[PDB]
């Protein structure tokens, strides 16, 4: 498995966030506020030769 | 030979949540003759999902 190529990109997609907050230990709000991320991964390409 | 098939599915959702909290004050006769304080607080949380 010799490595064909690396190779790393960024995008970004507005994820899921649905959490409960907690106002004062006594009741609790669930604040939905989907929030910007940019993500990133290394696309690491590695050739298969015999 | 003719047949069909229909299957509609529809679930809703709603937590249409609301807090109001106040507070209070109005020690004034004595040492000093007048000074208040109140605070306000409201917090409303509508999630719908369909």
């Amino acid at each position: 498995p010799v490595h064909l190529l690396s190779q790393t990109h960024e995008e970004g997609y507005s994820r899921l966030e649905c959490k409960k907050k907690c106002t004062l230990k006594i009741f609790c709000k669930t604040v939905c506020e989907d929030v910007f991320r940019v993500a990133k991964a290394e696309f690491r390409a590695y050739w298969c030769v015999a | 030979v003719q047949e069909d098939h229909v299957r509609s599915s529809f679930l809703l959702d709603n937590q249409n949540s609301q807090n109001t909290v106040t507070a209070s004050a109005g020690i004034a006769f004595l040492n000093i003759v007048n000074f208040k304080v109140e605070t306000d607080y409201i917090s409303q949380t509508s999630l719908t999902k369909d």
